[PDB]
RNA sequence: CCCGCAGAAGAAGCACCGGCUAACUCCGUGCCAGCAGCCGCGGUAAUACGGAGGGUGCAAGCGUUAAUCGGAAUUACUGGGCGUAAAGCGCACGCAGGCGGUUUGUUAAGUCAGAUGUGAAAUCCCCGGGCUCAACCUGGGAACUGCAUCUGAUACUGGCAA
RNA sequence: UAGCUAGUAGGUGGGGUAACGGCUCACCUAGGCGACGAUCCCUAGCUGGUCUGAGAGGAUGACCAGCCACACUGGAACUGA
RNA sequence: UACGUCG
């Protein structure tokens, strides 16, 4: 299969883009214990269907602007 | 607020020792049950009795063989501020394997001898010494 | 780069001897040992646990004719070698080649015999090795050449290696002059005396 | 051109050459793609002195690898015992 | 068989109504070279009296240690008054490395090849008193198969 | 001390700054000698300490302990200056090289004698 | 590299000796000259200064200086503390953060097990081989504690539902 | 050093490149980054490794090898795979 | 100064 992820939409409003924030859970190297660490990617969508607080699964493609190298696949779990 | 009922278990245990206390009660679980019977089986305690219906109680009979407590030294290893999580190659052994440490693995609570031995590591919750 | 200098004076501040002039006579009778290492040799050192633990390597380095940079590499080897330090590191010293020429016999002294040695009167294996610090494996023969064979020194040295103990990992014969390094020698094998975990704490400080 | 080539690494005086898959222009000692044998021409008489990867020298010879005169030279030595 | 050494001997003073006064302290242990250790303290005016008082107090007051093959057997952490002291068995690591005060009492207690590592405070007179202790509540596994029931 | 707080800001020892500013960490250094003294040392002890002061070639001005009995020193005398604190002095922290660019050994001296640039006598 | 020649013949210094720290006396100097890494020596009998005799440690080196780590558990993750030694905010409320009682079901993100790809070669480590040995060179392995993917396990933690 | 950013963030279309791309231009939207430390300032080639350490770490990155950058200083292209 | 012990 594709390798994706999954994030939640940390804002919206930018002209058929998004932009998700991703959860990784890794222990630090030094003390050991388990920390919640971030990754804002800015993600294209065709057609903008997906708003702010949603959770959205993510492929990595070609670039498309600068940064956005990021692209959804499915929108799940959008409940306000 | 209780955060790691584990611990406070292990604490009746090291208090109850101390105090020459025969018997210690506490609130039950399945994980203290798993441990209970992890004790039980490797002789740090004499029995375990899980009483009540709606609110369960824990009781553990425990042991001194001579005056002194059989129970030498139980420590918390795996606590909730900082979990801890071993592979079946770097899962210790405790007084040079004259003590038992319990470790949470897949296939169940199980000690470091018997783990090793399963060939699977996992979360270590205690050292028993 | 050795030592060069009074034999017995080393011998005399240990207060054992250690066998630095073996030769023609017995037992000393002219070295005043135990008596005056130098001018305040009379005193009683009461001496410290560094100077027990240093004594005992100098004690070592002392009989078997090695400076520092070449026993602290063998306590190195013997460190790394599986096993027990102490013995691992004995082991290492009994195999030199100056050293083995010496247990057969072939030299009064290991000076001595680290001149023949060094002068190029001893073969291993039939190849000759000019070298003191030869590493001689188990199973070697070690012989003299025909050039220095039937010198006088290396048949009186056999004549005092019959007033010694016959080491018990070697094959001595002097018929033909050619010994052979049959197996390692076990720590019960020599000496009794030396004190080799004091010079394995002397190198882990 | 990825050329199947000797690459000097022993001491002074005593050269130890390890035969080497590499992009051409890359330097004698520097960056390869595989190692694939060695050549000692000295190492004494006991046994090998040599020994060298034919199946992997077949495989670059297939992707389109040169060989030196040496190496040539060491694959009509090993030929395919002796 | 008694092999007794001294460890260290220091200079006390008391200060009375007319200028100071000199005594001298002894801290030694004895022990036989197969567990059974003592150490002594023991005070007087002289040396060979504190040595003398010290070495009388440390045959009695001797306690059984289990050891080993020739050595400790699990790793033992010992503490005393402000003398944090740690020690491993180290299963034929060669040779008595320890401290110093933790070296002899080690070294007549009978073990031989244990690694050490005191930390703390380092007082002669509270670094025993944290071997003892340490020594003392190290068992042995026929011992902790008796307590356990196997 | 709670892994949280060592998380949020982590141990951090400082940095142990270096006792000669002999610059760049050089072993010894040159300079001209402004001028030559006498010092008289801290409480307990007492003495006339031969020091001179120096304008080394990195710019640093700074004054340095000359070792021996007796010294050929005087005012411009290149001298090569080591590193070294004689505490004694009160804020001298290097020392002079005997033996070097202008600065002889010492004089009549038998023991010690590498340490005060003097040459074996022949015997 | 091998053989022959002549003759011990061409070939030993450097630091230190009060404690730490192995190794001691005499003479000169007399708060001076000077020594010193710290403690500190020297104001007339100085084992601390300068010399001598003696000894100790290293050795074609030996000392000093500079720099790093160690010792230093004196930044403590392993592995420290906070009544009085330095250290509990003057006290609360509370957002982000950290942590979270108990039972069942599902997931399997953390966690664990295996597999695959990769983690260049050299270097470190192990077992061998070649230089008379050693340093050195070298064959094979281990290792590179990682990351990614796939396959599973589901006790603990997390997500979801009750 | 708490705000930084207007080709800036995104979109559509044209151009450009070997190739995606604000790479460039016109128009439209008003975004983007930031206390998980942006922006500014000081320092610095990076790594395999080296030194020390029981280890975890700490310091460092001379030789050897991989990558980058530079070629008196600042800029530009031409030829050419 | 200064604390180091026998037939």
């Amino acid at each position: 299969k594709i390798r994706t992820l999954q994030g939640r939409v940390v804002s919206d409003k930018m002209e058929k883009s998004i932009v998700v924030a991703i959860e990784r859970f890794v222990k630090h190297p030094i003390y050991g214990k388990f920390i919640k660490r971030t990754t804002k990617l800015h993600v294209h969508d065709e057609n903008n269907e997906c708003g702010i607080g949603d959770v959205v699964e993510i492929r990595e493609c070609r670039p498309l602007s600068k940064t956005k190298s990021w692209t959804l696949v499915r929108v799940v779990e959008k409940a306000v | 607020s209780m955060q790691d009922p584990i611990a406070d278990m292990l604490t009746r245990i090291r208090n109850g020792q101390a105090a020459n206390k025969a018997a210690v009660t506490m609130p039950s679980s399945k994980l203290k049950v798993a441990i209970a019977n992890v004790l039980k089986e490797e002789g740090f305690i004499e029995d375990f009795k899980v009483e009540g219906d709606t609110k369960p109680e824990l009781e553990l009979t425990l042991k001194y063989f001579q005056g002194k407590a059989v129970v030498e030294s139980i420590q918390r290893v795996s606590r909730p501020g900082l979990r801890i999580y071993k592979r079946k190659d770097e899962l210790p052994k405790v007084m040079a394997g004259l003590g038992i440490a319990v470790v949470s693995t897949s296939k169940g609570v199980m000690t470091d001898r018997a783990a090793r031995q399963a060939g699977l590591g996992g979360e270590i919750i205690c050292y028993v010494a | 780069a050795r030592y060069l200098g009074p034999k017995l004076k080393l011998s005399r501040r240990e207060g054992t001897d250690l066998f630095l002039k073996s030769g023609v006579r017995a037992i000393d009778t002219k070295c005043k040992i135990e008596q005056a290492p130098g001018q305040h040799g009379a005193r009683k050192p009461r001496l410290s646990d560094y100077g027990v633990q240093l004594r005992e390597k100098q004690k070592v380095r002392r009989i078997y004719g090695v400076l520092e940079r070449q026993f602290r590499n063998y306590y190195k080897e013997a460190a790394r070698l599986k096993g027990n330090t102490g013995e691992n590191l004995l082991a290492l010293l009994e195999g030199r080649l100056d050293n083995v020429v010496y247990r057969m016999g072939f030299g009064a002294t290991r000076a001595e015999a680290r001149q023949l040695v060094s002068h190029k009167a001893i073969m291993v294996n039939g190849r000759v090795v000019n070298i003191a610090s030869y590493q001689v494996s188990p199973n070697d023969v070690v012989s003299i050449r025909e050039k220095a064979k039937k010198q006088s020194r290396v048949k009186a040295a056999l004549e005092l290696a019959e007033q010694r103990e016959k080491p018990t990992w070697l094959e001595v014969d002097a018929g033909k002059m050619e010994g052979t390094f049959k197996r390692k020698p076990e720590r019960s094998d020599l000496s009794a005396d030396i004190n080799e975990h004091l010079i394995v704490e002397l190198y882990s400080k | 051109m990825v050329t199947i080539r000797l690459a000097r690494h022993g001491a002074k005086k005593r050269p130890f050459y390890q035969v080497v898959v590499a992009d051409s222009r890359n330097a004698r000692n520097g960056r390869f793609i595989e190692r694939v044998g060695f050549f000692n021409p000295i190492a004494s008489e006991k046994e090998e002195g040599t020994r060298l990867d034919l199946d992997r020298i077949a495989h670059w010879v297939g992707q389109g690898a040169t060989i030196s005169d040496r190496v040539a030279a060491l694959i009509k030595e090993v030929n395919k015992a002796a | 068989e008694l092999q007794e050494k001294l460890i260290a001997v220091n200079r006390v003073s008391k200060t009375v109504k007319g200028g100071r006064i000199f005594s001298f302290t002894a801290l030694t242990v004895v022990g036989d070279g197969n567990g059974r250790v003592g150490f002594g303290y023991g005070k007087a005016r002289e040396v060979p009296a504190a040595i003398q008082k010290a070495m009388e107090k440390a045959r009695r007051n001797m306690i059984n240690v289990a050891l080993n093959n020739g050595t400790l057997q699990h790793p033992v952490k010992g503490v005393h008054t402000g003398s944090r002291v740690f020690m491993q068995p180290a299963s034929e690591g060669t040779g008595i490395i320890a401290g110093g005060a933790m070296r002899a009492v080690l070294e007549v207690a009978g073990v031989h090849n244990v690694l050490a590592k005191a930390y703390g405070s380092t007082n002669p007179i509270n670094v025993v008193r944290a071997t003892i202790d340490g020594l003392e509540n190290m068992n042995s596994p026929e011992m902790v198969a008796a307590k356990r029931g196997k | 001390a709670t892994v949280n707080q060592l998380v949020r800001k982590p141990r951090a020892r400082k940095v142990a700054k270096s006792n000669v500013p002999a610059l760049e960490a050089c072993p010894q250094k040159r300079g001209v000698c402004t001028r030559v003294y006498t010092t008289t040392p801290k409480k307990p002890n007492s003495a006339l300490r031969k020091v001179c002061r120096v304008r080394l070639t990195n710019g640093f001005e700074v004054t340095s302990y000359i070792g021996g009995e007796g010294h050929n020193l005087q005012e411009h005398s290149v001298i090569l200056i080591r590193g070294g604190r004689v505490k004694d002095l009160p804020g001298v922290r290097y020392h002079t090289v005997r033996g070097a660019l202008d600065c002889s050994g010492v004089k009549d001296r038998k023991q010690a004698r590498s340490k005060y640039g003097v040459k074996r006598p022949k015997a």
